[PDB]
């Protein structure tokens, strides 16, 4: 629609005169079940979402797949948009297409402020998706150490079994992250859990890193 | 340079010489030539062509008066379907005049019975349009491939709408069409893909009808050429009583009145059977105009 | 297979009527009477009847076929099964039916039985040639349109002979 | 020409496939008696006058073992000669054989012989040796090019019967060049890289040391290659801040596949609807479930 | 020194070279087969069109039928336009130049099934005196690809090449579906190809193409044109009067009893069709033989109606 270009490019007076001339444009959606809030949150505009959320647009408007705008603000890295959506009362544990939560995508961008705002509002630290994977599996899958640490500021679990039976320690050792494996083990990781292919975190680690893994377990 | 190697169609290869008449212009490799059974001399060459390229470059339609027989009618053109016909007589009238080619694009050539990879044909034929500097494209009966995809379309609709996505990507995408021209002809101006109805492609809209009394009178006079009538001539009743009809079907109704007059095997045809038979038969067309 | 399919052997007589009181007359008046009384059906009417149609459950099938073969008071006639047309090198069906109908013209209007239409009815276009041409040779009165029509099938799943059969 | 049975007399195969037995002319010397040659008889006399002339581990390993000897001459003489000239790659699930070949074609500016293993599978058994000798001579003469032989499993399998005598003949050609590469160990101006997806049916002569001294493997999870293949396509495409790469680097860890860049191009062909201005997860997971 | 040549292909898969030669050519120069050629010089002497594939060429080889237009009763007000539309375009070609008249090539003979429209259009084809050539709807749907193009170009190959004939098709509605893969979209390729041969061909003033549809539920909107199916004469279900007329003229040969008031059969025949009453007449001619009485009785009408229906 036209409001997709208006909220996309950031036309201030064109969108203001467009909504003040026709209030239906705010509630109108395109063929992909995406309203102006999804385009202005995907674009990161503050004033436009302050006007749309000021008029009182439903914050829980999901698309065809189920992507809530809180995933867009969490993955977007825009702290102010998270302040606005959480200020309006967004669902901190909204279910998207693949059953994930905004914690996984805010963790993907390594945005600490968004994680503090979401987890402070009551987000589940151990929120599992369809594949039984939490934010620690993905943050460890890229190397977000401080994101896992601020996840541990909220007493998150470090032994979530993945869809293949892999704990976050398995993915930390698979990513060849030494400090992350030593920190997860030092903070309560389990080295005895086995996956579907029957491989312990010691065997998954190469270069004799399992000896210092178990050494730090006993030490 | 004088004697080279030839490759026969049957499979065995040979070597021939040069004839004293021809020169080294056409003797360059990569050009199909002809040979003789005796001495293997060369009379002339053989220009390649598609077995089908002759069909695609030969269909031609004569007639130069059709450009002036369209009646009182003074990067894309939409020929929609209000109560008036002639979308084919005009495109075939200028197409019969010059057209600079005969690049006709039928709406039944995007069937793609197999996997829907018609993008090779959109980029292939439109790549031919971008290759040849002059090109005119006709798109007749686009309503069949003009599905509005309102509800969830099946695999048969999704591939046609995907070809429409290639049309979007090549009309308002990253490719201009300043020199090529397309003529989108259809039947119903209601299901014409309002996403494609953007004025960026279809600059003007020509409602093919008979609104003007001079256009209906002109088309009536060009269709009333070879007919003989009585001395009592009155065209203002036929033109006046006819309101929003089809041109070629007005020819079919007038000739239908000429056959209604030939039922009584009279050589002369009075205009009474024209008023009453064009009246009644045209009212039957209004009954069957739903 | 054509000359292999020739059959002249005595078999089950009329004594094996299977309890069908009315049906045995519905087929007996077309298998026995038209041959015995050629003039009675031409003068009394316009032509003798065409034939009957035995199908449905197999049960004791092919017994009434032999009953029809031995029922002729002159000479046992030829019967044709339908399972011989589905073979390699398709197209032989045309010449087969044209030469057995030509021999039907040679046998002074003899009667021909066609068994197992389900083996040639119901890709299958190479079979559509033989069965649609077969319909063109049955509805086509060139060999004869009066001698005998009878088909035996296990299932009614043959729609083309079911829609073309009301003609003759 | 097929074979020479004795002096001044040989056999010659006609174009139609029938072999002809014709005594050669005395004026022609023994130079034209090459078994794989383009002989031409007469149309009637059938006599010949003259013949016609026809990561970081494989990037560092292939880097220093391949391109460092390539960009310098006589190093084979002045490095304490060792033959790790043949490099072999493995791994069916990874696509490969296009990005490493592009990287080789961009890091170095020379000629390259891209010949997929089925390039000589034709009806003429003698075209193989002509092609490989022409490529060998133009390689050793023009510039130190690189021959990219892929999928050697289909042309490197043992055979005992004579029904497939064409494959045994071309594997005897593989033995011929397999001995010529032994003779070309001294100052040859060509490199022979190699890649295969099957190692069970490979011939033991190729895997013999001294010939293929580089046997690298490919991992099933291409995590860094998923990151680089998504970044190399999103760097030019419109960047959406909602697009994540952690579930799209963790899901292909389980369901591994090829041509991920082409999957992103299909995601763009589904995102060219013009209703969605920037691509998102809809056409990512939809592009996954379609292809 | 003018340029003129042609490409030759022998049956033995041998390609040669030769220019366009022979006698005065009018219908020649087309890519066809069955041309004249001597032993080895390979010249063109006698070109004649071959038309493969006899399975489509010899579809329905009918010279002329037996029934005529005088076999029905009560339809002259709607069949007279078709009788004119087949007689006057065959004999009055001279007057077509004084009046400038071109007969339509597409006539839509639509109505409910069982109305005998096939045998009635054939009954008028006996009056056309031209060669009658049937064609069935389900014959275009074949296993191989591109067959419908060969069948359509074959129909216009015998109509275009051969003498003035008559080609009547039926069951066109069974394949005239306007779907929005799909087989009826392949029938939109072949069908829209035929419509392109009835829209883009101005020399189509030759042999007409008569069509009949057993239902007008899926009506293709693109079937409206002078050359296309413009003649839309509605043929409804005949009433008991018209059914007694067509049954009387179709039963005028059998020994029918003179004490027939047509009231009992007129009452029993409710919402019936033409070919259904034809089946009642034939059935009466079937059991009337075995009834003993050579004269047709009155109970045989309802006996046949309740027998077959």
């Amino acid at each position: 629609l036209m409001v997709c270009n208006l909220a996309y490019s950031g036309k201030l007076e064109e969108l203001k005169e467009s909504i003040l001339a026709d209030k239906s444009l705010a509630t109108r959606t395109d063929q992909d079940s995406r309203t102006a809030l999804h385009w202005a949150c995907s674009a990161g505009h503050t004033e436009i979402v302050e006007f749309l959320l000021q008029l009182g647009v439903p914050v829980n408007d999901k698309d065809d797949a189920g992507w809530s705008p809180l995933h867009i603000a969490a993955s977007a890295g825009r702290d102010e948009i998270v302040k606005a959506l959480l200020g309006k009362g967004a669902q901190v544990n909204a279910v998207n297409q693949n059953g994930c939560t905004p914690l996984h995508y805010a963790a993907s961008k390594n945005r600490h402020e968004i994680a503090v705002m979401l987890l402070e509002g009551g987000a589940n630290p151990d929120a599992k998706d369809h594949y039984e994977a939490t934010a620690m599996h993905r943050a460890a899958a890229k190397g977000n150490l401080k994101m896992i640490h601020i996840l541990l500021y909220y007493k998150a679990s470090t032994n979530i079994q993945d869809t293949e039976g892999n704990t976050p320690l398995h993915l930390a050792c698979d990513e060849e992250r030494v400090e992350e494996a030593k920190l997860l083990v030092s903070q309560g990781a389990s080295i005895y859990i086995e996956n579907k292919e029957e491989k312990t975190p010691l065997q998954v680690a190469k270069g004799g890193l399992g000896l210092i893994l178990k050494r730090m377990v006993e030490g | 340079e004088e004697k080279f190697i030839v490759k026969a169609t049957n499979g065995p290869r040979y070597v021939v010489g040069c004839r004293r008449q021809l020169d080294k212009s056409k003797l360059k490799p990569g050009t199909r030539v002809a040979l003789d059974m005796t001495t293997l001399t060369i009379m002339r060459y053989l220009p390649r062509e598609v077995d089908p390229l002759v069909y695609n470059m030969s269909h031609e339609d004569p007639g130069n008066v059709s450009y002036s027989e369209i009646g009182g009618l003074s990067k894309g053109c939409l020929l929609y379907g209000p109560p008036g016909t002639g979308k084919t007589l005009l495109a075939r009238a200028v197409a019969s005049q010059l057209d600079c080619n005969f690049l006709k694009v039928v709406s039944s050539s995007i069937v793609d019975k197999y996997i829907g990879e018609s993008a090779r044909l959109i980029r292939e034929m439109f790549n031919y349009a971008r290759d040849h500097q002059p090109c005119i494209i006709f798109m007749d009966e686009i309503d069949a491939i003009g599905g509005r995809r309102f509800s969830e379309g099946t695999s048969a609709d999704r591939e046609i709408q995907r070809t429409l996505m290639e049309l979007l990507n090549q009309m308002d995408g990253f490719d201009t069409l300043h020199r090529v021209k397309m003529i989108m002809a259809t039947n119903r101006p209601d299901t014409l893909d309002p996403a494609l109805l953007r004025p960026g492609r279809l600059d003007r809209k020509i409602h093919i009808d008979l609104p003007n009394e001079q256009a209906r009178l002109d088309i009536l006079k060009i269709h009333a050429g070879p007919i003989t009538k009585h001395g009592e001539i009155d065209y203002e009743a036929i033109v006046k009583l006819s309101d929003g009809f089809n041109g070629a079907d007005l020819r079919n109704v007038c000739t239908e009145a000429g056959m209604f007059a030939i039922r009584a095997d009279h050589d002369f045809v009075v205009q009474e059977d024209f008023m009453k038979a064009v009246r009644k038969v045209a009212d039957s067309k209004k009954l069957e105009s739903k | 297979v054509t000359m292999m399919q020739v059959e002249e052997k005595p078999d089950v007589t009329y004594s094996d009527v299977g309890g069908c009181k009315e049906q045995i007359e519905k087929l007996r008046e077309v298998v026995e009477t038209p041959l015995l009384h050629p003039e009675r059906f031409v003068n009394l009417g316009i032509e003798p009847p065409k034939g009957v149609l035995l199908f449905g459950p197999p049960g004791t099938g092919k017994t009434l076929c032999a009953r029809a073969v031995a029922n002729r008071t002159d000479a046992c006639f030829i019967r044709v099964i339908g399972s011989e047309l589905v073979q390699k090198y398709v197209g032989e069906g045309a010449r087969m039916v044209r030469e057995l109908f030509e021999m039907a013209r040679t046998k002074k209007a003899c009667l021909i039985f066609f068994d197992e239409i389900d083996a040639i009815g119901g890709g299958d276009n190479e079979v559509q040639r033989t069965m649609l041409e077969l319909i063109n040779q049955l509805d086509g009165f060139d060999p004869r349109g009066n001698i005998k029509v009878l088909m035996a099938t296990n299932r009614p799943d043959t729609l083309d002979p079911a829609l073309m059969r009301p003609g003759r | 020409f097929l074979e020479a049975v004795d002096q001044n007399t040989a056999i010659v195969g006609s174009t139609t496939g029938s072999n002809y037995y014709v005594r050669i002319l005395s004026t022609i010397d023994r130079e034209l008696l090459k078994p794989n040659a383009s002989v031409a008889l007469h149309k009637h006399s059938n006599a010949l006058v003259d013949v016609l002339p026809p990561m970081d581990i494989q990037k560092q390993e292939v880097r220093e073992a391949v391109e460092l000897p390539l960009t310098h001459f006589e190093l084979y003489k002045q490095i304490g000669i060792d033959p790790p000239r043949g490099v072999l790659m493995y791994g069916p699930p990874g696509c490969g054989k296009t990005m490493l070949a592009k990287a080789v074609a961009h890091h170095t500016t020379a000629a390259f012989i891209r010949v997929v293993g089925s390039e000589f599978v034709q009806k003429y058994l003698g075209e193989g040796p002509r092609m490989v000798r022409d490529v060998f001579r133009l390689a050793k003469e023009n510039a130190p090019a690189i021959i990219f032989i892929d999928e050697i499993d289909a042309i490197a399998t043992k055979r005992f019967d004579a029904q497939t005598g064409a494959d045994r003949e071309v594997q005897r050609i593989l033995l011929e060049l397999l001995n010529q590469m032994d003779g070309f160990d001294q100052n040859v101006n060509v490199k022979v890289i190699m890649a295969t997806n099957r190692a069970d049916t490979l011939d033991p002569a190729l895997l013999r040391p001294g010939r293929l001294d580089r046997k690298i493997e490919f991992p099933l999870p291409d995590r860094r290659q998923k990151r680089l293949i998504f970044s190399t396509i999103t760097s030019k495409m419109n960047l959406s801040e909602e697009v994540d790469l952690e579930d799209y680097v963790a899901r292909p860890d389980k369901i591994s596949g090829a041509d991920i860049n082409s999957i992103c191009q299909e995601s763009g062909m589904l995102a060219v609807r013009e209703n969605r201005y920037i691509v998102l997860a809809k056409d990512f997971e939809k592009a996954y479930k379609t292809v | 020194r003018k340029g003129k040549c042609a490409v030759i292909k022998t049956s033995t898969r041998q390609t040669y070279f030769l220019p366009v030669i022979g006698l005065v050519d009018a219908e020649k120069l087309k890519p066809g087969d069955l041309v004249g050629v001597n032993k080895d010089s390979y010249l063109i002497l006698e070109t004649l069109p071959t038309e493969y594939d006899s399975r489509v060429k010899a579809m329905e080889v009918d010279e002329r039928p037996t029934e005529q237009y005088s076999d029905i009763g009560g339809l002259d007000k709607q069949i007279q336009e078709l009788v004119e539309a087949i007689v006057l375009p065959m004999n009055h070609k001279e007057k077509f130049e004084n009046l400038g008249i071109q007969p339509p090539k597409g006539v839509l003979m639509y109505g409910p099934p069982g109305t005998g429209k096939t045998l009635l259009a054939r009954a008028c084809a006996a009056q056309t005196k031209a060669t009658f050539l049937k064609l069935a709807g389900p014959q275009l749907v074949q296993m191989f690809i591109g067959d419908g193009a060969k069948l359509v170009r074959d129909a216009f190959a015998l109509a275009k090449e051969k003498a003035p004939s008559i080609i009547f098709i039926d069951e066109l509605d069974a394949i005239g579906t306007k779907r929005f893969k799909a087989g009826d979209r392949e029938v939109q390729r072949t069908m829209l190809e035929l419509l392109n041969q009835l829209d883009g061909f101005q020399p189509n003033t030759q042999v007409k193409v008569i069509a009949a549809t057993n239902r007008v539920d899926i009506l293709d909107p693109a079937l409206l044109r002078s050359g296309r199916l413009d003649r839309k004469i509605e043929f409804p279900m005949p009433n008991e009067e018209a059914r007694a007329r067509i049954m009387q003229i179709h039963s005028r040969k059998m020994n029918v009893s003179p004490d027939v008031n047509y009231e009992e059969l007129a009452r029993c025949t409710d919402d019936f069709n033409g070919a259904q009453c034809k089946a009642v007449c034939v059935e009466a001619g079937m059991i009337a033989l075995r009834r003993g009485a050579t004269e047709l009785t009155h109970e045989d009408y309802m006996e046949g109606i309740l027998e077959v229906q």
